[PDB]
RNA sequence: AGUAGUAACAAG
């Protein structure tokens, strides 16, 4: 459907709804310590990017690079 | 006991609990199929209120043009299209008198606006009609097509950047004997039928109406001038006190007491004061474009000839306008089990034995107007956007309410904004009150203003309504005139918050959302937000995929308050906060190593309303 | 600066002038040199004296009751049952987020062991009755078929059987052909655009609304927290809100608000993804008990037909199979569009003995649209409007005293508000009842939304305001009172909700003019 | 007993 | 059938 709200809800329900640069695969691990998969090897059809789960965002914010 | 909310009004004054007479919680009445039938009604009604005018045949167009102005002074209480020039000019004249220089100055401030305005301003519009495609298109897309087809037909005065210089291309386009679309070439006769076009669709999402209505949208030729017309009208309406436009509810609330004060404090103990809760009927269909030309030309007395011409064009175009019929009609074969959409063009030459007895009547009456299968509408103002200039006229009659111009025991003042008005009549006795009311009502009929007897009423000054502001002895409404969805906006965690929070703020400022209501709106927004982005607070037992990740982050963080709602943090927003970006709001409270990641520009999520650049500002898959 | 009216444009401009001004420059001259001279004064003395605004005095005697239409009793058009619905429930001490609805439903279904051989009771007058009974049997069967499947499905798409192909309207529309290939046809007339068939006010729409204002034993809404009350207004705001959210928390209308959202949301999602699948959508709501434990409820099942929606107006057909204890033969006029089965017996052991009521199923072919579903999902704005109505009512009554009457409004524990009517006359309720009533109204305004209502509300408001001006002793007068009525009554056709809102107006008027 | 949500099994 | 109400949907 054309409505963005509805679309977003549908999107977030999928495993990997977020687009991010291939570099993420070096920075963060593929699996969280409970086993939850954070990013996928599936390449983006448009740019040099890969498919990523919202868990990745949260993971970066608790384990990630502290720059002042 | 059987419950009956309506019985509240036994204890409560209707004005106080008026909020309870509005059913704006379920879906609105949407029109199904084709509003082609609804247009022909609007055309056939418009030509009925103007029946006794003079029929002309246009030199360029060959359209049967009806002109009801200076027509037979009405003999019944029906809707009259017969406005009198001498009366409209007198009204304008007596305005310039009561407000010295009002036209002089407006013209000067509008000339500046003409010499500044960029073609860019046209893109900021509704679903316009693109003559380039003969289709309803976005305002930006319709202009880009027009400028391109104009560039390829030897017209690049728009290249300068000014709108005035584009409007010259519109003037010069009328002369060119062939116009070619990138490849289809049409003659000058068939081009002018596109330039003077109002495309028609039924109005969806209209409340307080059983049967659907026929709205109309103009071409990208007229658009440009109407803006400049409405700029002048605005410049005047700003200088007029009885005008309810273009001001907000902030000033509009005050304007009700502003006017009631005038009529009550002056009045001695021997002086009646009756307020009429007003509304004018068939407003659009009963104001003739030639009267707006008549107005403009009077306003632009002693002004440069170029300026007069620019403003004069809109009403001339509107006076020779042609209204497209619509999508058409559908036909159903009960025996063969067939359906078929007959396009509106074919309504010109088609069997009348196919339609029903009422729909046949309309097809017959409109036929004599059909040129290029697009019915001409020379009179009326079928959803025209002269909302402001039409207010100038309305006010100009309220202006004629001073003892100076009445020269009687009775007098009046009021508020006007397009069709809606509110009038106070002062007199020594009941006969004077009636005589004054009649005086106004008839003085209106002379300028084609037909007050609705059904949808209006009069009472002792103290309680009344104007533009849905319910006044009661100084107190005005103070409730929300249309509520948006306070759910997720559908962008990203960081954006959606900043949008949804601001939405509520804007409604509190503009629409008058109650504080307690705003808090529940916030409560509901947060509920939807947390649900959508699986970012339920870190101390909750709720189970999503993101649960563990947020739970861990919550456990590690010292200053919980720091965390964004997006990171399982607590909602710190409230009525006083609704204008601070969450990251700003929670900046001081954050853990150093937290914001050191959240804001770290070396993040993979961003490529690189008040937005704050964080790891939440990601892009969805498409 | 120059801007000149060109050849083609001048020839137009000259035709667009008042009569007998054959040139623009001619006309401009008249205007430029116009000095007014009693033109209006003269034309007024000239004009007919028939044209005027005669003021009909509005007296306690003048207003008659509204003219409610005569005919057959109005039927139930609500998408799901309200007062008649029945729930198969389970406890949910898993604190689970969006738990798979199919399994919640099955777990619910397994709690009941009183199923019978289904037999039709009140048959749908214009429908293939045996198709409905077959559909329920197919539903019953296909839910067992899951149990003996190598894997477990997340969602059940029903087998496109004879019965389901009929109930959802599979290939029941005429075929679209070009006008050229069917121009010469014998009965090719336009679509029927008749008046809606006029129906009379049934007694049940009131009975439905009475139960909407009822309190329940369960908490039906859970709203999230906000920041600490600091600013002065924020204290008043959170005071007003917390009081209201207390009276409304347990109200039955709140159950309907969730019920509608939970159905419409799921229906609109399935409408988009499973366009060609006959998806089984179970009707589920979740709530907190008197004790506090989480509780999942099943009202019945909804099979969605083919959902190819391009326009917001374009319709999706479905079948509402809903559990109920209500015997349909009590008020069979209400269930005009419904085919009611007897699908089991329930046993309730009460303190006055062993009660054995029978379990019905209100099966019905229905439709909805993207717009209608979207506005079903946004039903929670019923709470916002409901609260707005109270907040505005307080804001007003407070402004006269110039002192916030919030705490006074709610803490005043004395039944003072005229809200209902018994044969005794007008009955007074509490602010709590007011809140729930004002919510229920706002909910039914959403459930039974209709142009009839939209219009009636708009016009009746006018008469209502006039009536108040009389009670204020403000010598009210109308211009065309009859006209106003004709415009009001024009909307009173067949909508139970509208007809009731009209009945209510009459009820009020009676006591208003006394 | 509540006709909307009545208890039909014992515990 | 059903939604719907002054014309549509009951796929193309
Ligand atoms: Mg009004």
């Amino acid at each position: 459907e054309k409505n963005p709200a509805l679309r977003m809800k549908w999107m977030m329900a999928m495993k990997y709804p977020i687009t991010a640069d291939k570099r993420i695969m070096e920075m963060i691990p593929e699996r969280n310590e409970q086993g939850q998969t954070l990013w996928s090897k599936t390449n983006d059809a448009g740019s040099d990017r890969v498919m990523v789960s919202p868990l990745a965002v949260t993971w970066w914010n608790r384990n990630g690079p502290t720059t002042s | 006991m059987d419950v009956n909310p309506t019985l509240l009004f036994l204890k409560v004054p209707v004005q106080n609990a008026i909020s309870t007479t509005f059913p704006y919680t379920g879906d609105p009445p949407y029109s199904h199929g084709t509003g082609t039938g609804y247009t022909m009604d609007t055309v056939n009604r418009t030509h009925k209120y103007s029946e006794k005018g003079k029929w002309t045949t246009n030199t360029e167009t060959g359209a049967p043009q009806l002109n009801p102005i200076d027509g037979p002074l009405p003999e019944d209480n029906e809707p009259s299209g017969y406005a009198q020039t001498d009366c409209v000019l007198e009204a304008m004249a007596f305005l310039e008198e009561s407000h010295p220089g009002i036209f002089e100055n407006s013209c000067l401030e509008t000339m500046e606006i003409v010499q500044q305005t960029r073609v860019d301003k046209l893109t900021q519009g509704r679903q316009t009609y693109d003559w380039t495609l003969n289709r309803n298109q976005p305002a930006a897309t319709a202009l880009a097509n027009t400028i391109e087809v104009f560039r390829s037909n030897g017209l690049t005065a728009n290249e300068s950047g000014r709108l005035i210089d584009f409007l010259k291309d519109v003037m010069d386009s009328m002369d060119k004997e062939e116009m070619e679309i990138t490849k289809q070439r049409l003659n000058k006769r068939s081009y002018l039928i596109r330039a003077l076009t109002l495309n028609t669709m039924t109005k969806d999402a209209e409340r307080g109406k059983l049967k659907r209505r026929a709205i109309a949208t103009p071409g990208m030729q007229i658009r440009g001038f109407v803006y400049f017309v409405e700029a002048l009208a605005r410049s005047i309406c700003e200088k007029l006190e009885q005008s309810g436009l273009p001001v907000g509810g902030n000033e509009k609330k005050a304007k009700l007491a502003n006017v009631v004060r005038k009529m009550m404090t002056n009045s001695q103990d021997t002086e009646l004061s009756f307020t009429i809760t007003g509304d004018n009927t068939k407003w659009n269909e009963n104001q003739n474009p030639r009267m707006f030309l008549a107005m403009i030309t009077y306003i632009t007395r002693n002004q440069p000839e170029w300026f007069r011409n620019v403003l004069s064009i809109a009403p001339i175009m509107f006076s020779n306008k042609m209204a497209r019929l619509g999508k058409g009609y559908m036909f159903e074969s009960k025996s063969m089990k067939l359906r078929t959409q007959v396009p509106a063009e074919m309504l010109a030459n088609i069997d009348l034995k196919y339609f029903n007895k009422s729909t046949r009547e309309k097809i017959e009456k409109i036929r004599p107007l059909l040129i290029d299968g697009t019915a001409s509408l020379s009179p009326g103002m079928m959803m025209g956007m002269f909302n402001m200039l039409s207010t100038v006229l309305g006010v100009s009659i309220l202006n004629l309410g001073q003892k100076k111009y009445t020269k009687t025991t009775y007098w009046w003042d009021g508020l006007q904004s397009s069709d809606d008005f509110a009038l106070i009549v002062n007199a020594p006795n009941h006969e004077g009150i009636q005589a004054g009311v009649d005086r106004f009502y008839r003085t209106c009929k002379l300028v084609g203003i037909n007050m609705s007897k059904k949808k209006s009423y009069i009472n002792r000054t103290g309680t009344f309504e104007f533009t849905s502001f319910f006044y009661r002895y100084g107190f005005v409404a103070n409730f929300s005139m249309e509520l948006p969805s306070f759910g997720v906006s559908g962008i990203n965690e960081s954006a959606d918050m900043s949008v949804g929070v601001t939405v509520i703020k804007n409604n509190m400022i503009n629409n008058d959302l109650g504080p307690a209501t705003a808090q529940m709106a916030l409560q509901l927004f947060i509920k939807d937000y947390r649900y959508t982005y699986r970012c339920h607070r870190g101390d909750t037992q709720i189970q999503t995929r993101r649960a563990f990740e947020l739970k861990k982050l919550w456990e590690q963080t010292r200053s919980k308050a720091g965390l964004l709602v997006s990171d399982g943090g607590p909602n710190l927003y409230n009525i006083r906060n609704l204008h601070i970006p969450e990251v700003c709001l929670k900046w001081e409270l954050m853990d150093e190593d937290y914001q050191g990641r959240l804001c770290n520009p070396m993040n993979p999520f961003v490529s690189h309303y008040d937005a704050v650049a964080t790891t939440h500002s990601w892009i969805p898959k498409r | 600066e120059r801007f000149e009216i060109t050849g083609t444009m001048r020839r137009l401009a000259d035709q667009s002038l008042p009569p007998n001004f054959s040139s623009l420059e001619n006309f401009r001259a008249y205007v430029d040199g116009f000095e007014p001279n009693g033109c209006i004064e003269g034309k007024l003395s000239q004009m007919s004296k028939e044209v005027n605004a005669r003021i009909e005095p509005f007296l306690r005697t003048t207003p008659r009751p509204l003219r409610l239409p005569d005919g057959p009793p109005c039927s139930q058009r609500s998408k799901f049952l309200l007062m008649d619905a029945l729930k198969l429930s389970i406890e949910d001490p898993s604190h689970e987020g969006e738990g798979i609805p199919l399994y919640d439903a099955i777990k619910c279904m397994k709690t009941f062991f009183g199923w019978k051989e289904p037999n039709i009771i009140k048959p749908h007058e214009k429908g293939i009755n045996p198709n409905y009974l077959l559909t329920w049997k197919q539903v019953l069967a296909e839910l067992q078929d899951i149990e003996n499947e190598e894997k477990i499905p997340r969602t059940k798409n029903m087998k496109k059987t004879s019965q389901l192909k009929w109930a959802l309207g599979e290939n029941m529309a005429p075929e679209k052909v070009d006008f050229e290939d069917c121009k010469d046809v014998n009965d090719l007339k336009q679509y029927d655009s008749d008046e809606p068939e006029p129906r009379s006010l049934a007694c049940w729409i009131q009975s439905e609304f009475n139960k909407a204002c009822e309190l329940t034993d369960s908490s039906w809404v859970e709203l999230d927290e906000i920041g600490e009350d600091v600013a002065p207004i924020e204290h008043i705001a959170s005071m007003r809100r917390n009081y209201f959210t207390a009276e409304v928390s347990h109200c039955r209308a709140t159950e309907y608000i969730m019920k509608g959202v939970y159905i419409n949301t799921a229906l609109l999602n399935a409408s988009c993804a499973a366009m060609d699948d006959f998806q089984l959508i179970p009707m589920i709501s979740k709530c907190r008990t008197k004790e506090g434990r989480r509780k999942t409820n099943l009202y019945g099942f909804i099979i969605k037909g083919r959902s190819h929606l391009r326009n917001d107006t374009d319709v999706v057909n479905f079948v509402s199979m809903e559990f109920s204890l209500t015997d349909p033969r009590l008020e069979p006029h209400k269930w005009e569009k419904y085919c009611v089965l007897e699908i089991g017996d329930m046993l309730l052991r009460t303190a006055v003995g062993q009660v054995s009521r029978p379990m019905f199923l209100y099966v019905r072919t229905n439709g909805t649209s993207k717009i209608k579903m979207k506005w079903g999902m946004e039903m929670r704005r019923c709470l916002l409007q409901s609260l707005q109505q109270i907040e505005s009512m307080i804001e007003a009554e407070s402004s006269v005293k110039e002192k916030d009457l919030t705490k006074e409004f709610f803490e005043n524990k004395s039944e003072t508000w005229p809200i209902g009517e018994s044969p005794k006359g007008v009955e007074e309720g509490s602010i709590g009842k007011v809140c729930r009533t004002l919510l229920a109204k706002s909910v039914f305004n959403s459930l039974y939304a209709s142009p009839q209502l939209e219009g009636f509300s708009a016009e009746s408001r006018k008469l209502l305001l006039i009536v108040q001006a009389l009670r204020d002793n403000l010598e009210p007068g109308t211009f065309d009172l009859e006209g106003l009525y004709e415009a009001i009554e024009e909307c009173l056709i067949n909508d139970p909700w509208v007809l009731l809102n009209a009945s209510w107006f009459n009820s009020f008027l009676t006591h208003a003019l006394r | 007993y509540s006709p909307t949500s009545p208890s039909y099994s014992p515990t």
